[PDB]
């Protein structure tokens, strides 16, 4: 019932600047968080960032702080992830993934991400 | 009830987080009993349920896995609910607890589930919330013990139908407490079955089912004494939600958890003695290795010396060639041996 | 910033035969690690979260441990499309941050 | 007027002015250069390291208009956590902790806090310190804290303070989860220290969490109207993490309560072995040597003449005795 | 009329007047200087210490107009502390206590607070008391104590009462922290008997802070016609400070408790460890002995004369034999 | 629960008959104090309808009826004075834990008054019931002596307001007496904690876990009775019968309290038994300890010297029992060393 779809990736010049949309099916992004992750073929995962509607609260990777823009639209359901002057290494995959926190103790918490997109080329 | 919801460290503000570890489904049912006619209705979506708050007749709707934190925050917004109400409904490691609002009734209680080869008590949060002519219900996991109330409904069976919400707020605490008195008897059976396993074979897997039923019985003393609480403050006042008609059978079901309470401090008794009986026991076990071992010295160490005393290599020796010294010292040592077993038997050693 | 290392690097072994995977951290995180399946040309997929918790679906082969910093997954009975690319993650602070990642071949 | 506290190794004074256009520090033993920052309007962050030295302490005292008591009280390292509110400034005590991986105890230190008009003054015991996050969000414009007053910075430090207890709750989870590991499957003697000592550390920990949690509640619901209506809400957040850090220690300390039972309920039944192969192994040979002497003894007059060979008929008769002896035991099983 | 109080040693009385513009001192020990300042407009506070000198005690009473039945429970010392409200005062009954060193044995103290418009008086048995930081409040004009009535004067020495079990507290840690070491390296019987002296002082205490709390929510809770307010705040302050101390006494119980738990276990390893060294001695010799006792036989022929040097073989086997009994203890960890 | 109550049939009884219960025949009497605000009359008889006529006395009374186990007198009280024969029932059954019971025209109370006897450590209980009608109060005694004495002396002498209220703080008033004896009974419970210490440390008798083992029995039939006397006077407080006139009720919520302390303390008290039966159990031990050191100290030296003598009790045809320079003064040096080095063994482990 829970759907993901990414699009606005897959060729830019570096130095550029381009919006990828996730749009998300049978699924409220109100309630819950959006992560943007990367992956370069043929190499790791690489989280980049996550944004929490309810409360507007973003969180940046350490590899593109203040480089890129998070946010997502309410009414429209979506997840915006704004990258700006695309380096060399920018060429992955990106992927939209669905978070939910859960419980260890009164201190520690941490989220899982389950439900994952299908993910876009960027180069 | 406080004006603002409790912040967390590591979360953004004004997050809702489920805490228990069942995630497994999901599924709302709700029951539209009316004075005449009554109506089940099996569902996976949310926005159906919704419209159910301002049906005239008594309504119980119930939610299975409230790991879909999304749903209970949608119901709660449509009912009017506290933000703390649902971060409470969502906090599984809380004791069972009353909260009276203005516009509904919160409760939170424990159903417990025992499970025989593995003595496991397994504690579920229900969540129950009387709001004007309806009845919400959060379960975290399939399954419950409100089936005898599912069946008088369906059935007509019984004065339900002729009343209200109270009601069946009522019928669904009284079946909490008889669950909670269907496990004092497995754990009575268990208690008596781990009573005769320690007093007659102590090993290591007797302390380890013993220590587990110490925790066992002092999470049920945990979770039964706020229970009483809150059954004792649900029959007392209660002015606003609950009509006076209803508070004399309230009575009833504070009376059982009065004597829920006394058992398990009965039981608690047994198995806080059940352990020092452990110890007696296993000691008795040794005391009979003694026996044995003393016995073993008793009629043999003693014989050694003497089969030493006049088994010397001494040149001064009288009794070289006496005529058969030989078998009267071991007829003499046979006799001694024969009579100091006999002297243990008056110990019955 | 937090780093995760999981190794091997790489591991080939055949069906019905356990599979352990370890996976540790600079700094100790509590349990908020989360263990992920990848095939090529498809996305991730949710094993293991909290760091001994079956996801649902998941089949139990898949089992999750911890020891202090130390967290492990193994497969006591593997089927043969378990080999597939292997990842961490961790949870406890806002910065997520992943493995590097294990191949699991024949 | 005595410092309680041992330690008397190092001493320093730092400061911070800052504000929105620019912020200026220093680093110096000079105790007058703090003294003219009392008259500025901008908000400024001024640390005593060392509160060894009673006459630094009096003369900021003097200087700032702290009464005696309170300023007696800062010297006095052995407090419990409070409060105290004045006509122009209030001042709160709380505590820091370091502890060891390795080494499984933790140290305590007591950190003063005055706030005043537009001036923070801690006063520390020793160098090295939890506020480096807060320091470096001032120093970088990091963050809002260059934006607000005066006060912000106290809810900063407060904050990187909890924080620190957070830190330190990671930590204690870590050796716990190892020391579950530890009793489940290597259970002896050095393990119930390290759990005695542990379980010691968290009665520490909760006996100072609670009184801090007083303190909190009651800068929050107190509000005067110099801690300011616009710190309110973070000082509530505050608040909560306390919340957290108290139920947590709760947990903590039941689990590690309940590691000990099992393994200390476990004695008696060693013996029981111990005396199990000390039985087998007396009742077998000692009546066998005795047999040996018996028939060995030296008497001569005895049947020493062969007739069947003697020798291997002994032998046999020493082993049908041990055989039976061992036939006799795991009967009933106890062995 | 008749006394009960098991000391007369001391007789001692100290009257503190505060006022916003000015503090008035007592000294000496005139009876007769306390009565005619019943009826002063500053609230005032009596200290009455000794009062086996009882023609005082019923001089200052009939002089201040108190019920006989007063006077009665008073002078008894076998009483509980409860509350009385009248409408000309109030009597409350409370308890101090003190810890001592080389005897651990804390006694209480009876003191009678008994309030009456501005003036609240008490009657103690010894000299000393823990009313130090109020008297030094008082004196040197600290916080808003100064400016309020007779009833912030209660409320201050009744925390400053609860308060001292903080100290009691920290005394019953110091001991705890002795004991530590004591039976984690000594386990005797002075150890036990020091332990659960301990726990029978904590049960004490645990025991008389239950009517302590009653008595607080007795006053508390009525909000007498005297007590107008702006003090019941600060009572259920009080009451929190009675709910940590319930919960800190209850972990140093459980924390003694473990520790008896642990010394019981250190005796079961003891006799473990000496019954091991016995059952060690004994395996590795019993059959050293057996094959001594056997080559010990009298037999006149015998088919073992000679192999090859056979003594030294049959010491090689010996020597064999105790190596493998004293090896496969070292597999199994035994000792 | 609750099915009519109606009575029970016993199978040995007669149908309708009433049993006492108890185990005490020796002494009946009646005392009656009838008070009011300005006068006092008591007397006591053994005539039981010479008491019957204060049942619509305007004053409050106080009957007391000293010998349950007469239950003519029983019944004829409950016959004049309405009472359901059920409740009737229960005053006459002693084995049974406090319970109240509230009816329209009366208010029945069943409390335990409990006796401890130094040197012969067992607490006995007598079942005293409180029946509490319009302006009487009925109570009835198993046997001779009672904890109401400062009741009968603050009447008598007219003090406190207990001469002018009404027959509800007369029932207050017993019932703050009886829980009064209660502390006092824990107090003398504390004592024979404290001589119980001293015997289970100094002195690891035989008896001293047979004093033990009472000991715990009896805390637990104390906490068995303790926790129905707190419901009753939680319901006291709480519940409100029409009985006590509303004027009373913060009266009873101190005797609540008062039963929340006396819950805490047999609690704590049955803690501290748990900690004295290992207390004995370590020192028992420790007994043991000693002695098994003795053997194992006698024997790891005589076991390796008997071991030595043995060895050359060897018997070859090539021998080395031939004596080498003096080698019988060498072989006790040997066995010298050897028994010094394990003494020395003993020193350093520290056990004898
Ligand atoms: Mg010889
Ligand atoms: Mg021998
Ligand atoms: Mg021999
Ligand atoms: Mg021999």
């Amino acid at each position: 019932e829970v759907q993901l779809v990414e699009s606005g990736g897959g060729l830019v010049q570096p130095g550029g600047s381009l919006r990828l949309s996730c749009a998300a099916s049978g699924f409220n992004v109100s309630y819950y968080s959006i992560h943007w992750v990367r992956q370069a073929p043929g190499k790791g995962l690489e989280w980049v960032a996550s944004i929490s509607s309810s409360s507007g609260s973003t969180s940046y990777a350490d590899s593109v702080k203040g480089r890129f823009t998070i946010s997502a639209d309410t009414s429209k359901n979506t997840a915006y992830l704004q990258m700006n002057s695309l380096r060399a290494e920018d060429t992955a995959v990106y992927y939209c993934a669905r978070s939910y926190w859960y419980y260890i103790w009164s201190y520690s918490y941490g989220n899982a991400m389950d439900y994952w997109g299908q993910g876009t080329l960027v180069t | 009830e406080e004006k603002r919801l409790s912040a967390k460290k590591g979360l953004p503000p004004g997050t809702l987080v489920y805490t228990g570890k069942y995630r497994e489904d999901f599924e709302i049912e709700v029951m539209n009993y009316s004075i005449e006619e009554f109506r089940e209705f099996k569902t996976t979506d949310v926005e159906s349920v919704l419209p159910f708050r301002d049906s005239s007749t008594p309504t119980w709707i119930n939610i299975t896995g409230i790991h879909r934190t999304d749903v209970v925050q949608r119901v709660g917004e449509f009912f009017g609910i506290h933000p703390l109400v649902l971060e409470d409904i969502l906090n599984v490691h809380q004791r069972p607890k009353v909260e009276f609002f203005e516009n509904y009734v919160f409760i939170v209680l424990k159903m417990f589930t025992y499970d025989k080869n593995l003595h496991e008590l397994e504690s579920e949060q229900v969540s129950l919330i009387l709001t004007k002519n309806c009845v919400l219900m959060f379960q975290e996991k399939i399954g419950d013990v409100f089936d005898p109330v599912r069946e008088r409904i369906r059935y007509n069976r019984g004065i339900i139908r002729k009343k209200r919400a109270d009601y069946l707020l009522y019928s669904l605490i009284d079946a909490l407490v008889d669950d909670y008195f269907v496990l004092l008897e497995k754990i009575d059976d268990e208690i008596d079955v781990l009573e005769e396993e320690v007093l007659e074979r102590p090993e290591k897997e007797t302390v380890q089912r013993t220590h587990q039923l110490k925790r066992n019985l002092v999470e049920l003393r945990k979770t039964i004494w706020p229970l009483r609480e809150v059954l004792s403050s649900l029959y007392r006042d209660v002015p606003p939600l609950i009509e006076k008609e209803t508070v004399p059978y309230f009575r009833d079901v504070y009376d059982h958890t009065i004597q829920i309470a006394d058992t398990v401090e009965t039981f608690r008794d047994i198995v806080s003695g059940l352990l020092d009986v452990y110890l007696s026991s296993v000691s008795n076990k040794t005391n009979e290795v003694m026996k044995v071992l003393t016995i073993i010295a008793t009629i043999f160490m003693p014989l050694t010396f003497i089969a030493g005393i006049y088994g010397m290599n001494f040149e001064y020796m009288p009794e070289l060639r006496w005529k058969w010294g030989y078998p009267v010292v071991l007829a003499v040592m046979g006799v001694i041996a024969v009579i100091m077993v006999v002297y243990f038997k008056k110990k019955k050693w | 910033d937090i780093q995760m290392t999981q190794s091997p690097s790489s591991l080939s072994a055949s069906v019905g035969d356990r599979v352990t995977i370890t996976c540790r951290a600079s700094q100790s995180v509590s349990s908020a690690v989360a263990w992920y399946q990848q095939k090529p040309g498809k996305a991730p997929k949710l094993l293991i979260y909290s760091a001994s918790s079956l996801y649902s679906g998941v089949p139990s082969r898949f089992s999750g441990s911890r020891s202090g910093t130390d967290f492990t997954l193994t497969i006591s009975s593997l089927q043969p499309e378990d080999f597939a690319t292997y990842y961490c993650q961790q949870s406890s602070s806002s910065l997520i941050t992943f493995g590097q990642g294990t191949k699991v071949e024949i």
